[PDB]
């Protein structure tokens, strides 16, 4: 298998796009937290398949797999939200009717902190102008390195091994193709920020019952 | 729920 065949497995496991089926209008707090926790809720069913689809996955142990996605949920959903909102400066596309301005950020005391977050990285790799293919093997690697033991290493460094071939074939200088796997890896630093956050905020939340019970997203909260 | 959805398609 390839690099370009394994980038091609993994477009090939992207996941469909989704929407929260909610008529366009305005946002309050209730309706905010009511889209976004209801959004990831379906996005997490859409990934578990999307992780079985990445080759040698469900060839780790059932622990392995459990604990990789566990931790790594939340940065994966942020990673896709940006790679959505990358073509629509000062918008996180959240979902085609789920498109916050970063005002609209206000009606949530404490999100407005990690809509900031969002924008800013995103806005980032807008300026790094990220491929689709990038894209791909990025949020691979994500939840590869989100931590059987020798099948993972082994899989992250094939996905890694398909990050670099996909920069290659941009046909840039050398010392360039090693500048822009760093910048583009440096990222995921605050990918992994801003999840964090996003943890926080949401635990807090979902301790004061303010979003509906979401079985898959509270499960993946909780541990 | 994530451990029957890694176990089913
Ligand atoms: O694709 C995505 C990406 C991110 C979210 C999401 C929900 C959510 C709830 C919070 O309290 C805080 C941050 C959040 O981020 C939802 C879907």
């Amino acid at each position: 298998l390839s690099p370009e065949q394994l980038v091609l497995t993994l477009l090939e496991a992207e996941p469909p796009h989704v929407l929260i089926s909610r008529p366009s209008a305005p946002f309050t707090e209730a309706s905010m937290m009511m889209s976004l926790t209801k959004l990831a809720d379906k996005e997490l069913v859409h990934m578990i398949s999307w992780a079985k689809k990445i080759p040698g996955f469900v060839e780790l142990s059932l622990f392995d797999q459990v604990r990789l996605l566990e931790s790594c949920w939340m940065e994966v959903l942020m990673m896709g939200l940006m790679w959505r909102s990358i073509d629509h400066p000062g918008k996180l596309i959240f979902a085609p009717d789920l498109v916050l301005d970063r005002d609209e950020g206000k009606c949530v005391e404490g999100i407005l902190e990690i809509f900031d977050m969002l924008l800013a990285t995103t806005s980032r790799f807008r300026e790094l102008k990220l491929q689709h293919k990038e894209y791909l093997c990025v949020k691979a690697m994500i939840l590869l390195n989100s931590s059987s033991s020798r099948k993972l290493a082994h899989l992250l460094n094939a996905v890694t091994d398909a990050l670099v071939w996909v920069i290659a074939k941009s046909g840039i200088s050398s010392q360039q193709q090693s500048m822009r796997l760093a910048n583009l890896l440096m990222l995921l630093s605050h990918v992994r920020h801003a999840s964090n956050k996003g943890m926080e905020h949401l635990l807090n939340m979902k301790c004061k019952n303010v979003v509906p019970v979401y079985d898959l997203l509270l499960e993946m909260l909780n541990a | 729920k994530l451990v029957q959805l890694l176990t089913t398609t």
